[PDB]
């Protein structure tokens, strides 16, 4: 209204845009650490040394680039009120864990995107605690070294062992048998792969992938996580081995199993997307499972094998279940989860359905899976020599009318006790609305199976029903469950260690209850905080990885202290830190906190980033950055700086950045995330706009006559939304990777949050907004389209599609590639172009 | 769609980027002529004392070195410049700063003036945004 | 300097830009007609009917959309001095021969891609004189009909007959046999095959390809002209029918030649180019061999057969020489063209070298060839019976230091007097610089070889020595062979017309020489236009579709007429007219032509479209429009209003739009064309801004602080290398389709202009555009990337490599794709959102 | 690359719409309660009577309608609307020519009035820039 009260920002250079950015550059490498993860502890049970464990973890030490394994030694007394700081002791000599360049595999660069891994080093390790191995996989070949078991500890580092192999490629996914720790296994050539690392003898066990062309005509896969399963379920590993050691007792032999998903994805559409090699201009292959078309077809198999005191894989054998999966177990299109009982009795498995509104946990006891062979009649010979008795145990049978989330908290308890009925943990948010933990007691009785003849299950079959169900907590709070958080159980006491929201939604705190009764919830962290925590498995003494929307993250060990008697209201006293907080920089202002209420009057959260040097009176531009979308919290009491520091770039220009998690952002609830149910896309906006119209109102420095919408993968979707729903509130829209047509996304998000086509094509004319085209702007400059070429998650497709139908409508855009990048821009100098481009396009047409 | 948060941006430059000029600025007089080896390598804090023993019993001299303020990001080449190059002979211009292992002779730009006199300038900057990373003249005083 | 005299244009809406568009295109509807073309003269042989000829040929009435097969009736006589306008009499009877929405085959839509050719229906038919045959490709399947052979001239419009099959796929590349036109071929799954019309009686004669998979694993094609040759030599035929039959003497048998072309596409690169159908995301392969990768291995062959009385298939054979082709033809890369002598007594062909500087036409005698067996010992049986004296002659050899450009001008005589030294017509343009005919008797003798052992050639061992060469034509002006241009050699009187430049560059004129003695170049068409010309297969009248830069293209029918004892002198009188020029625009100014000299004296021309409604002294906005590159003259005396309406649109909103003629460019001469040797990039822009500097200096209305260069395909490459190389001349630089990389670019054209990577390094890297980003500028809007994604020829990975050079040295852009568009963008949407985004760039950033 | 240039829009697509113009609003009247179709189809003069005794002999009754002002195109799709589409059910609110035979059935748009009171005005604009190509309105006193 008043262009004298208008704040218009400087028009800088491109140039000065650029140093801008390293100016952000040389300030934020100190802003981001890599924060140290994956924590091991192991006693000393020495009682007359020094130090009283040793902390195991990945971390980089700043010295050098790639993060790697490193130690620190807590010790058995701290000097009170004088903070130890953690030494960060190296095991590793300083080699480098990746290539020059951080060249990969392509199987390798596409599991580090799956799992969002931008650091680079020892990603992930696997570790066994007897024996002290320490098996890791370094420059595309597994490594090993031991620290503590039968030997001794170390404190200066040493040589990893590189592990010599006959097999060709790389070797991928390796675990230590627990059961026995000079046994291990990985995947070669998307097949089950077993070892020895002192005699180095290596032995193929699965025999799916031929090798011999393109993926396109060798569609069989065994223990990978397929495409849908890594990157919505977020499972990457498909073998399970046995915890224990079975004995079948030819003469002294001892058995190793190992439960894997077999997938054979030939019926599944398969899409060629560019490769990294721009100049070989060709494409790679991928099993995309386009929402609507078929899912792979899966299967649990045993591969077990024979050994001796000698240390040789004698003999090896394939099993298969008595009946074939998909008959047994109708309903099931992915399993979600699996493993086994610790004992070794039960290998379990978490299903789930196309669906996704039926989820059911079974238990697959090892003998109703019979060896596998061509010959029908071996087939009927143990068809007919596994017991009568024996029985898979549908457990547990969530059902839901919004759609289940996959809860990997499971903790069989033993069940030697009772000998029958199975005693377990489970967090179930269908249930009461919230994910919440609950004590299960379901009862194993079997009925008699006769598992030659071919039968055809009920919609009850094998479910057990249920002894008890106490619940353990309640309320308008969650308890953690996905994104690799997890529980601790500590049987001895008798309790349980969880996460959850129950002091605030914004916060994640570490709570304990006992599992005999639901006492009291004992919150084990300081409030104003949100928590990352890992127990030992002494549960003694754990770690916690904190940080706040003001202060940067620190990374504090405490100890778990008190009488022990009265293990619940264990005081936790903070023993030692490792990472002590960061130095926030000195335009770096950290952001505030709001909530407000809807029409429908219920409760939302967003932050806001003021414009620096504000001035009252003045109406400034304000971008809305959004993502909107499920399984993700935009908004909590957490470091804003490491992630969000594009944000503060646009705040230090003097744009208001207003974000909001509207609807369906989670660890708020089933009831609360479920808005978006068959009209996802739709209410979110209304949710983004409510906002805006109070923060204008709360604060005054909101000009609503330039608002910017900005956002990536469901952010930049929402941003499309954005400007067709609501075009007179948002000025320009930076849409970033968007989802334009549900229709071509893949089956695991979108089968969920909508459905299948047939029957929601109302809601997926409403949600592809490559479809509402006509309702753009006809006004140029108001709509930047950005999109990695190489995208394997939202294909450039999308991108593509809508330029298409802009070009069909005639409206006009602008456009922006970056051919080298799949998902993320990954690259620094291309994160430098992105956020460049996005300072212009503001500065110029907001 | 599980929230590429694409921040990015992640340099990781090292506080080793100063003492990667150290390693800078070899030269040899065995013959009438004098030449130079430059050698820019982080990620590790052995290829110092790797590459100072290597060109020692290879016969090469250390130099002054002053040290870039900016610990420089890595990922991007750096390009060479001054009255050295165009005048006498240097054979590679730019410099990625890239990791081998210590055990391993790297890459290194080699630079023949023949008779020195009163000196001539290289410089090292940077071919994303021509800022100054590095800035020298040679010595006539720290020779034999 | 001025700012208050320069001009500046009225910035209009996107809706207004797209009126304007719109209101352009409310008479390109009336300026597009699609002329009439493939003109097939045939009498009436009446003598006491009314009309002398009918006139058939190919045609978009306007009473219809698709073209259609048309006629005309050229009558005996016409009222003088009062003009007959031929009416467009409809031979088939109004149906359509495109499918709903235009869907055609992948094969179909490749073929129109390569000779660029738009309009739809019947792209072009085959005619067969003495039996009246139209054989041609018509929607789903092949169509004949007949009018006027033994059977009679129509006069309603009649049916045109299918030909029905049992294979499946597109019946591509149809031809009539000539000896007898109840036979006829054509290309289907890339294999060579054989019908008869009458009784459907189908064969196929070569098992180069079995369909087993994609043409990764497929990789043997015969009678089908690959990639590069399609779309840089212009041959789209791999296999010519002997003219004549030759009896074998068995018992009535008539065999029936037919010349093929083996191709070995295994060792050339494969590309992915995305699919049409964008939903399906996958990709097509495509054997595209880059610069200095390896061509397919060639090889031609013989496919006889042999036919009862009844016309029936009663032998066939697949024939090859009796050395391997590449053994007795070293250094042969391409066959340019091949073809028979008249007589049928020789196969020709035209060979070509690796680097384009060795072309030699060489004959093949039928008996060279032997049939073709596994068995090793037949194969010497027959390298025995093959006589002594039969032998590969080849008779011409093009030597140069610059490039062979391909002219396909090659008329042999009938050889009836002193059965030896054949004597042929043929254009040489490497002798003198120029391309002029010449008439070239070479003595065909044969010195007798020894065919049972294999040896290797020599380097001129076949080359027969020249009796003599007169040359018909001489001067600084070129004889017209490229682009579908040919010479009509009448041998009654013993005269050749040509067409070629020999007034002007600007314009094509039929001319005739006569052979016998190099005389007096007659030229029959008027001056001060530009003529595309057809005559008669009797000689006595031709067609001329000619234009003016000013006059709108016509189609007149020109007669030659005079006393018959000095035909050379006959003149060509105006008899009656087809087309008449249709209704320019009211918005339309002519451009002007000019022409101007380079500090060398070279002397270049020029367009300029002057801004409409011109006021003296201001100074304009000046788009240079450019190609720049070889084989295509932008500026001739030729109607610029079709395929340049968008220049027009430019002047109409008040941009000067300059065009040069580089040098380069054709029309004008080796020595001209040769600038660009090894120095692609290098010159031409060079004189491009030379041009602009001289039109500034003549009009006055040129700012030279607002210039735009605009370029496609290789014109967009020179607009970048002009805003790399002169960057502060060029305002903006509308890159279309860009030829970014000249090292991933194909063999054809690359390894002509330039050399072999290895050979010319220093010529790459200055050429490739995209290895310079560094000299882009910093500043944004300046430079504009447009390209078509699903391009075959510059391929979106150009566009896409430029990108990533530009992210990584951090120089902004912009960018459009046209998700359907190839390589010209096809549809008119696109088109129009091309158009206003030009318009509405240059508006806000120019 | 032999200049792969833009090739403007052809539009060869002109002077049918009049003639798909008059096939337009075909109504049927056995109660009061009227129905109605639409007919937009390229290229050609002899569909005219063949469409138009098809609806003849299947009892769809004329009238003569105001022809387009700008003929419109094929391969593009164009919008119908009025005050009598959505008022009065119109299901096909989408149109678009394409080619199909003179013998042939065509896609058309049922739209059905009712007690149609004086006067249905009716719209076919098109998709792009939503220009007002085609107007009308239809007459009880022209009904049958």
């Amino acid at each position: 209204d008043d262009p004298a009260a208008r704040f218009q920002v400087q028009k800088h250079s491109w140039d000065g845009l650029r140093s801008i950015i390293h100016g952000s550059r040389k300030y934020s490498g100190l802003i981001v650490n890599k924060a140290p993860h994956d924590f091991q502890f192991v006693q000393k049970t020495d009682e007359s040394g020094p130090h009283s464990h040793r902390l195991y973890y990945l971390g980089m030490p700043y010295g050098s680039r790639e993060n790697s394994l490193l130690y620190s030694e807590i010790p058995k007394k701290v000097r009170k009120e004088a903070l130890l700081l953690l030494s960060w002791k190296q095991m590793l000599d300083h080699f480098q864990a990746t290539p020059h360049h951080g060249v990969y595999s392509r199987e390798e660069e596409l599991l580090r995107e799956r799992k969002r891994l931008g650091v680079f080093g020892i990603t992930s390790y696997d570790f066994h605690s007897e024996s002290g191995l320490f098996l890791f996989q370094a420059s595309n070949s597994l490594f090993h070294c031991r620290d503590g078991g039968k030997n001794g500890f170390m404190v200066s580092p040493m040589k990893p062992l590189e592990i010599k192999t006959q097999c060709s490629g790389p070797r991928m996914d390796p675990k230590i048998c627990p059961a026995d720790p000079a046994f291990f296994s990985f995947i070669n050539n998307s097949d089950l792969w077993v070892a020895n690392i002192e005699t180095g003898e290596e032995r193929r066990l699965t025999f799916c992938h031929q090798g011999l062309s393109n993926v396109l005509d060798d569609p069989k896969s065994a223990g990978v996580a397929t495409f849908v399963i890594q990157e919505e379920f977020d499972r990457f590993t498909g073998y399970w081995w046995c915890p224990t050691a079975s004995w079948e007792g030819s003469e002294g032999l001892k058995t190793l199993r190992i439960l894997y998903e077999e997938v054979d994805e030939s019926e599944v559409e398969v899409i060629h997307v560019p490769s990294p090699a721009l100049e070989e201009r060709k494409t790679d292959s991928y099993r995309y499972p386009r929402t609507g078309s078929k899912n792979p077809k899966i299967a649990l198999k045993l591969a077990e094998f024979q050994t001796d005191s000698q240390g040789k894989i004698v003999s090896t054998q394939e099993k298969e279940l008595v009946q074939p999966f998909s008959s047994l177990f109708p309903k099931v299109e992915y399993i979600a989860r699996a493993g086994w009982t610790r004992d070794g009795k039960y290998a379990w498995a978490m299903f789930l359905d196309r669906p996704q509104q039926w989820l059911q946990l079974v238990l697959l006891p090892p003998a109703l899976f019979i060896p596998s062979t061509e010959n029908e009649e071996q087939r009927l010979a143990s068809a007919r020599a596994v017991p009568r008795n024996v029985q898979p145990y549908v457990v547990y049978e969530e059902v839901t009318n919004v759609w289940i989330n996959v809860h990997d908290i499971f903790y069989p308890f033993p069940q030697s006790e009772g000998e029958d009925e199975l005693c377990f943990l489970r967090a179930n948010e269908c249930k009461t609305g919230f994910c919440h933990l609950y004590k299960v007691t379901a009862v194993l009785k079997s009925q008699g199976y006769d598992w030659s003849e071919p039968f055809s299950p009920g919609e009850d079959e094998f479910k057990c029903p249920i002894k008890e169900e106490i619940a353990l907590t309640s309320g308008e709070w969650e308890v953690l469950a996905r994104h690799g958080s997890k529980i601790w159980v500590n049987e001895e006491t008798k309790l349980v260690y969880f996460q959850g929201t129950k002091d605030t939604p914004l916060e994640h705190h570490l709570y304990v209850v006992s599992y005999e009764a639901a006492g009291e919830i004992v919150r084990l962290t300081t409030p104003g905080f949100s928590h990352s925590c890992s127990m030992s498995q002494n549960f003694d003494m754990f770690v916690s990885h904190y940080s706040s929307v003001s202060t940067p993250p620190c990374v504090h060990v405490y100890k778990l202290s008190g009488p022990d008697d009265d293990p619940l209201h264990k005081q936790p006293r903070f023993w030692a830190s490792m990472m002590e907080a960061a130095s926030c920089p000195p335009d770096y202002v950290p952001p505030e906190i709001f909530h407000f209420h809807t029409r429908s009057d219920v409760r939302l959260y967003g932050m806001i980033y003021k414009p620096h040097a504000l001035q009252p009176g003045k109406k400034h531009p304000t971008v809305l950055f959004v993502y909107g979308g499920p399984q993700v919290q935009l908004v909590n009491n957490s470091f804003k700086g490491i992630k969000y520091l594009r944000l503060n770039t646009l705040a230090s220009l003097g744009y208001a950045v207003v974000v909001i998690d509207g609807r369906g952002s989670c660890q708020r609830g089933l009831r609360f995330e479920g808005a978006l149910k068959n009209q996802m896309g739709q209410v979110e906006i209304e949710d983004q706009v409510e906002g805006l119209q109070f923060v204008a109102e709360k604060y005054g420095f909101i000009d609503l006559s330039r608002v910017a919408i900005h956002g990536w993968s469901y952010g930049g979707f929402l941003s499309l939304m954005g400007l067709i729903h609501k075009p007179q509130v948002f000025k320009v829209a930076i849409a970033g990777a968007p989802v334009t047509v549900w229709m071509a996304y893949d089956t695991g998000y979108t089968e969920r949050y909508m459905d299948v086509p047939e029957n929601n094509q109302h809601g997926y004319e409403a949600g592809s907004v490559a479809l509402h085209v006509e309702k753009l702007p006809n006004e140029p400059n108001r709509l930047l389209i950005l999109h990695g070429f190489l995208d394997e998650n939202v294909h450039f497709f999308h991108t593509n599609f809508l330029v298409s139908q802009l070009i069909r409508a005639g409206k006009p855009y602008q456009l922006q590639i970056y051919p080298n990048e799949r998902h993320s821009i990954r690259c620094p100098e291309s994160g430098e172009h992105y956020e460049v481009t996005l300072l212009h396009f503001l500065q110029e047409y907001l | 769609s599980p929230l590429g948060v694409l921040l990015k941006m992640i340099h990781n430059a090292l506080r080793f980027i100063p003492v990667t000029s150290v390693v800078l600025l070899y030269h040899r007089v065995h013959p009438e002529e004098v030449t130079f080896h430059l050698y820019l390598i982080p990620s590790d804090c052995s290829i110092r004392k790797a590459i100072d023993d290597l060109e020692m019993k290879f016969q090469f001299v250390r130099i002054h070195k002053p040290p870039p303020l900016t610990p420089l990001y890595m990922g991007c080449r750096y390009t060479v410049s001054g009255s050295g190059s165009g005048m006498l002979e240097i054979l590679p211009k730019e410099l990625e700063l890239c990791y081998r292992s210590p055990g391993e002779d790297q890459l290194f730009s080699e630079f023949y003036v023949g008779h020195l006199g009163s000196g001539i300038r290289l410089q090292v900057k940077d071919k994303k945004d021509e800022t100054l990373v590095w800035e020298a003249l040679v010595k006539p005083g720290d020779l034999m």
